[PDB]
RNA sequence: UGCAUUAGCUAGUUGGUAAGGUAACGGCUUACCAAGGCAACGAUGCAUAGCCGACCUGAGAGGGUGAUCGGCCACACUGGA
RNA sequence: UUGGGCGUAAAGCGCGCGUAGGCGGUUUUUUAAGUCUGAUGUGAAAGCCCACGGCUCAACCGUGGAGGGUCAUUGGAAACUGGAAAACUUGAGUGCAGAAGAGGAAAGUGGAAUUCCAUGUGUAGCGGUGAAAUGCGCAGAGAUAUGGAGGAACACCAGUGGCGAAGGCGACUUUCUGGUCUGUAACUGACGCUGAUGUGCGAAAGCGUGGGGAUCAAACAGGAUUAGAUACCCUGGUAGUCCACGCCGUAAACGAUGAGUGCUAAGUGUUAGGGGGUUUCCGCCCCUUAGUGCUGCAGCUAACGCAUUAAGCACUCCGCCUGG
């Protein structure tokens, strides 16, 4: 450009929509209105739980579950782990991470967190999933 | 559009001094009689677009003289400001 | 309608130094000779040479190379502009290609340069960082 | 800070003319005079946000945080006296 | 900015013209404003230069100048910018001598054709078909000529011709003109470029009027083919067509290259003006200008391809772009 319109129009910079838009946003409660704070993971309560199919050509059924969170926001959210505890109504963490190859669902399930515990069967992944470190 | 001996009568009535062609007043009797001409001559030919442009692009050519009559000498510009009908 | 002088008239020497040029000129001022000088103050080339025409005459370069079919003047860019008179500091002036080119310094000091700016301790107008 | 997918903004306004009254100033209000003054350099309005030091990472060109930790401003159920 | 692109990748509206704005040729003299320096005050506390002290190390707190080397109080210097006084003309305009035309709006001359009505004429087919048929034929259908008419344009001169900003411009004779260009260059002394606003044009189709339905022709129709129709075949035929009278504001409006200026290998035709040497019985060779074209260095890009009618080497302005 030139220097001289540079001045009249300055080099604006590039926004970046971040990823995982259900977790930097709260609810004012009291006005209807919405906070933007930022969590890490918010509670939420299931209201479906499911599986998907991969549409690419790996295979399987991964297990989702439709969570809303404590702003009222409805999710697909990935539940990872084997064995589990939501049948229905349990009141839930949840944490981002998109699981790829799945349209949609972005969010996983913290295990083992709010009303969950974690899978049993583990012992090289003993850490994550809601096992207690053994003996 | 405008014949020889016409601009060479002018010369003799509003130039500033011998050979003094290309003259700011030299070019307003050749300008606005010629718009005249024009403005009747298109008057007959509502389509002389072309011709239109012909003498507005030397309106500015005149102007810019009138543009240059300000800085050097103003005297002058009081002078050929008064001198024909000119706005502005 | 040409708005800088000073680099129209440097890129015409490098648009023949390119081709290998020994002969060429430029149209002068009361700057641009005294700025040709300092070329041969210094002795890039031959020698630039004298002012003859009516208005702005043609005062030569004669391109001095090497012996190897070569050209010494790599690098030839004028840094200001109509739009950007920019500006050096003498206690922070670099050196061109770390001590192997020249930077020509304007002020009403003369039109000085490297050496005759860093222990004059005035700055100036900079022009060319020619190596 | 940003929006012209906000362009025409103001009418005690705009200058002055006299009374106040203030620790002082005046369009600050009141009687008078001209529509003036403000504007695309985006006035006007909208939306958003206490400000700065400071933090922080950037080669420099620097610009993002304010729990910090200091300096200033505003507030004390709300709204007036 | 430092430190990005706009020919085919995303980046030029369809072109303009133009208001503001930005940025502008050349050569002299004033200021010291802008520049750049010099005397100090001199820039912030944890944060920040360098070296110690305090912490058992350290985590974590002070010291000493550095100190501002950025801001102010102060002195100055004019090449280059701001203002002040001049000139030159390339650049542009006003001159003069001429070339060309499809450049826009108006009047004439005639040709040829599809359609019609009539003569002569005649009677079995005429038209249409890749294949046949619908149709048009017994009224004379067409035919056929000295000769009767209509609609609408006007092959030939027709071209990598010319003119127009662009959409564009075509039988001409004339009217009014635009504008191009060369040459002499007389003169004003840069009088310029971009070009937001604004104003225009704006191709075709569509909204409508009057000539329009002569031909063409969406929509519609007919005949069959074909395994399939009314599709590829065919006509008849509606507005729309043609033009004038109102526009809409859109195209691959693309040279897929915004506009103005400097510089770097060539050859090659061609359009207009000036330059000639022989001459020619109007023709050979050659200088130049402005261009119209075709090949082709260095440079270029991712390569294509560009290379004097740059996408090469530089300057100024506007606009646009940054995953789908």
């Amino acid at each position: 450009p030139t220097i001289n319109q540079l001045v009249r129009k300055p080099r604006q910079s590039k926004i970046k929509k971040s990823d995982s838009p259900a977790l930097n946003k709260g609810f004012n409660s009291k006005k209807k209105k919405f906070t933007d704070l930022n969590s890490p993971q918010k509670r939420g309560v299931c209201t479906r739980v499911g599986t998907m199919t991969p549409k690419k050509p790996n295979s399987a059924l991964r297990k989702y579950a439709r969570v809303r969170l404590s702003n009222n926001i409805e999710i697909n959210a990935y539940i990872p782990g084997i064995g589990h505890n939501l049948q229905e109504h349990s009141v839930v963490l949840v944490r981002g991470g998109r699981v790829k190859d799945l349209p949609g669902v972005r969010y996983h399930i913290v295990r083992g967190a709010l009303d969950t515990s974690g899978v049993d069967g583990r012992r090289q992944g003993r850490s994550l999933y809601g096992t207690k470190k053994p003996k | 559009a405008i014949s020889q001996e016409r601009k060479n009568e002018i010369i003799k009535e509003y130039r500033v001094h011998e050979t003094d062609t290309g003259s700011p007043e030299v070019q307003i009797a050749v300008l606005t009689a010629e718009i005249n001409a024009v403005n009747e001559h298109l008057r007959t030919h509502k389509k002389d677009h072309h011709s239109r442009r012909g003498l507005l692009k030397m309106v500015g050519r005149r102007r810019h003289l009138l543009n240059y009559l300000r800085s050097k000498d103003i005297q002058r510009y009081r002078e050929l400001i008064k001198s024909l009908g000119i706005r502005r | 309608t040409m708005t800088d002088p000073i680099a129209d008239m440097l890129t015409r020497v490098r648009n023949a130094n390119m081709v290998r040029h020994e002969k060429l000129e430029l149209p002068a001022s009361n700057i641009k000779k005294e700025i040709a000088e300092i070329l041969k103050s210094e002795g890039f080339i031959k020698n630039v040479e004298y002012v003859e025409d009516d208005k702005q005459g043609v005062l030569r370069l004669f391109l001095k190379y090497g012996q190897n079919d070569e050209r010494v003047i790599t690098g030839l860019k004028r840094i200001s502009k109509p739009g950007l008179r920019v500006y050096a500091k003498a206690s922070e002036m670099p050196k061109v290609l770390n001590g192997l080119g020249i930077a020509l310094v304007s002020t009403s000091e003369g039109v000085i340069t490297d050496k005759e700016a860093r222990k004059r301790n005035v700055g100036g107008e900079i022009i060319a960082y020619v190596w």
